[PDB]
């Protein structure tokens, strides 16, 4: 645990001395109390995971990882809003900082930038790419909206599965592929990764839908789980035995 | 003489053409439809013109800033679909026809505004050409910095936290206009001037234009509705800000000297059209 | 010693992880959720293995026919939902659920059938490894001629222009019985023989061969219909009582039936005696569990 | 327009050798019948186009001209399923004719290869896979199946002009890229055709969409056919003039 504790402390610790709360505290008030109040995902820590596990520098991983976590974040407070609960904010105040939260995960990744790594600029631009897709329509959107169409006791399996694929999954894919690529890896590895991350969000997904569909077959947990670690062969490091946690 | 009428159209025919190539109906159907319905209502096209016409004064060609013209496009467009639900002004129509919410529902409309942001940044950076990498990186943040916090965000929120209170102060109105409708005008000059290789202070330049223009609107908007709730008329009265709005014209149309008389002229044309727009 | 159980029982699982992994949920949702409704519901899988075995029996291995195996299981498929129509039989249980028409209605139900019958052939044609272009394309003109007008459709087709008159002909039947059940043995049979890379004479006996356990299935079909019970079979049953449709026990009873069904099997059987018993036990096995399964 | 008529011809005559009537007549009749009284389609026609477009002879893409016509007839016949009106022939048997269509297709490619030819195997292969793709749950089904949703004066053109993408657009990007195949092409010509099938197909959709929901925004005709344009240049010859009629 101390490895995977000390990932999330570090992401959060970044983001922190990035969101300085401040004048106009109307405004940051929210950005700040919102980003941080939205669970953490699994989709940043695979990020600075997949990096050391190829070679390169958490420190190459962290805008990536900050900027995932914060897209995860807004997509979280809009679908919050109708009120379910007990939000600090109006539903204004969050759907609009929401709109906020994202752009500032790309302003991160483009300030990261470092001008005497002459290498920066063309993985930084690879992964605005994938992140910008994997939370757009295609991706986590296309996600966010088939899950209005699920009814508690009615619908399948499969198609909570896909839910999940698109929910959770493309986000996890999209974090261990970015920290691929921001590691250096090959595109054998990062097409690796990318697939373990699919398999292992979707898997994750599963769990947060465990406790609503009690239907959940003990037979798609494993056949997930079987085909997270079918795809975490030929490669090896602690982390490619570290890797295979959340598939226990 | 410079057709300022027929500049507008080319233009606007040419970036409809590509939002509509960049923005296509695939699943999920009502996600993208959705989007579709918002995005390709058709509009003046100031923006994605601002973008372009920045990026031809600096030498640049329209091809290249295309991309970031159709980007800052789709921000204009989720901004005014979110701001039409019922948690902020509750609007039932919008450029002509009923708001996107009302076509959609709720859920549909978020998050197709949703997907228009995101969609923006990944158009810009993978569709983008004729620029190197750390240039098109340099823009995609200096898109970012625009529409959030620092940006459009902050003026809305400030905006609507300030619904509440019916007195309120100068400069904090001078605040939300400056991040409401400033703010993307500036980020769409800056990825135009950036992308067709300008200097840094011909950058510069254009910012100052943009931040005028921008405030410049708001105070013939305020003027408008009362020569005909804080505004500029209520606090400095209606002479001074009709001299305020000649300031901001002059100091914009100044900041445009630098370049050459033939590539300002819509850009000259847009600022004197925004002070004495009739409405 | 042959375990025919733990074998169907391999063989089974083998061919439900690869069938689930062929047909992904993916937009259009509903009609990919519809066709893994039927595929994956699960039935004894005999196609899938015929054409498995035959392709290990004249040497060739699993993995080269499993795109093939998959490809028959799914046409299978496509015929019981399009079979289960209102139009059709207009039945509302198979395998164990309600029908597909009934889940998600007559149109998703047709086109997930018509989409099932599209992805076998470049289910086939994309995915199989191990044998050369020529003999793959081979392969996918077998499986078309013994699904279309000369095979399983014809047989459909005859069928159900049969109902019309109660004047039941002797042989109206047995062109029915070879083309709505045999055709596609056949071609489960050749496929994987012609994959595993079968001399000429040894696809042709396995023809013969499937000719027969295919003309058995259909009799002891009809047999558990009329002796067994819809929660027993997972379908609709009886109703060829309902329904002026020729079948065997109507023609001569159930004891001929039977006696037909092992003198069916004892011809299938007498058939491999071409192949070395070791090399057929598979295929044996497989005759006697099309003659003796419960369901 | 002589050339087609006569491409059309061509392609009729083969079918006509192709499906014989012989007994059982009550199988091969309305398998006769169906295939026949089904609208002739472009994309038939745009197969051997393409193929004598890149060099190839017409000869080389008539089995694929011939399958590609037959997976549009059952799609037709199974678009007509009720007892709407007294067709010559019952529900059940046209929806077996149907499913008995399609494989006659890929029979006769199937039995096309000509084994004097060396690189026949690989084409024809590819053939099957792009054909057997235009056909299936994401082409022409996913357009069949859409086509459900539309309430005339009520869905958007967006929507129509999707359902005609998926329903005719498809299969005439696929006669165009099999021709290009059949023919040898380059793989960026192919490409081209291919696109060009798509908008030619999509804009023929929109004529027998029409026929009823006539909103349509003459506007939509427009990109259509210059989009298809934009498509042909790069190219030249005869049918590069010719193929650029069949859309101005
Ligand atoms: C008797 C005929 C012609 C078809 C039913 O086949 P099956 O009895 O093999 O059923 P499944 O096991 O696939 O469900
Ligand atoms: C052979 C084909 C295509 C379908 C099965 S014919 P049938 O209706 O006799 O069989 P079922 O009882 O419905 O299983
Ligand atoms: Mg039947
Ligand atoms: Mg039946």
């Amino acid at each position: 645990q101390p490895y995977w504790a000390a990932i999330e402390a570090d992401i959060e610790r970044y983001l922190k001395k990035s969101i300085t709360i401040r004048p106009p505290e109307t405004v940051f008030g929210p950005m700040h109390h919102l980003t941080f109040a939205a669970p953490a995902t699994a989709a940043s820590t695979l990020c600075l995971a997949a990096c050391e596990l190829v070679g390169g520098d958490r420190s190459q991983a962290m805008a990536a990882a900050a900027a995932i976590h914060l897209v995860h974040a807004a997509a979280y407070v809009h679908e919050h809003l109708p009120p379910a609960i007990q939000h600090k904010y109006g539903p204004n105040v969050e759907l609009l900082t929401g709109d906020g939260i994202v752009p500032f995960g790309f302003e991160l990744l483009a300030g990261s930038v470092d001008p005497a790594r002459t290498d920066d600029p063309d993985r930084i631009l690879r992964v605005i790419i994938e992140i910008s897709r994997a939370g757009g329509p295609e991706g986590m959107i296309s996600g966010l909206h088939r899950e209005e169409e699920i009814v508690d006791g009615n619908t399948s399996l499969d198609f909570i599965e896909y839910v999940c694929k698109k929910k959770y999954g493309e986000m996890h894919a999209c974090g261990a592929a970015c920290g691929a690529i921001l590691g250096g890896a090959a595109e054998e590895e990062i097409q690796k990764l990318r697939n373990f991350g699919l398999y292992q969000g979707t898997l994750r997904g599963m769990m947060e839908m465990k406790n609503s569909h009690q239907l959940i077959d003990e037979n798609i947990i494993g056949k997930l789980k079987e085909l997270a670690l079918e795809e975490l062969g030929g490669f090896h490091g602690k982390n490619a035995e570290l890797m295979s946690s959340l598939v226990a | 003489m410079f057709d300022f009428d027929g500049y507008m159209l080319r233009k606007a025919k040419s970036v409809n053409k590509a939002l509509e190539a960049a923005v296509q109906m695939k699943e999920p159907l009502k996600i993208h439809e959705s989007m579709r319905y918002s995005l390709l209502a058709g509009g003046k096209r100031v923006r994605p013109m601002l973008c372009i016409a920045a990026c031809e004064l600096v030498g640049g060609d329209e091809s290249t800033a295309m991309p970031a013209a159709c980007a800052v496009e789709m921000i204009h467009t989720m901004s005014l679909m979110h701001d039409d639900l019922p948690c902020m002004d509750n609007d039932d129509l919008r450029r002509g026809k009923p708001t996107n919410h009302m076509a959609f529902g709720e859920s549909v409309a978020v998050l197709a505004g949703d997907a228009l942001l995101s969609f923006a940044f990944e158009h810009v950076a993978a569709a983008t050409k004729g620029a190197p990498p750390e240039r098109i990186v340099r823009v995609l943040g200096e898109l970012a910095v625009s529409i959030g916090s620092e940006g459009l965000v902050a003026g809305q929120v400030v905006d609507v936290c300030s619904e509440g209170m019916a007195e309120v102060g100068l400069d904090h109105l001078e605040f939300i206009h400056h991040h409401k409708t400033a703010a993307l005008l500036q980020g769409s000059v800056v990825l135009g001037a950036i992308l067709g290789g300008g200097k840094e202070e011909e950058v510069a330049k254009l910012r100052k234009f943009a931040n005028c223009i921008g405030l410049l609107f708001q105070v013939v908007d305020d003027i408008l509705d009362v020569t005909k709730k804080t505004t500029y008329p209520k606090l400095i009265g209606v002479e001074k800000s009709k001299e305020f709005a000649d300031r901001l014209n002059r100091e914009a149309q100044e900041q445009l000297l630098h370049f050459h008389p033939h590539r300002a002229a819509p850009l000259i044309a847009l600022a004197n059209y925004i002070a004495y727009r009739d409405n």
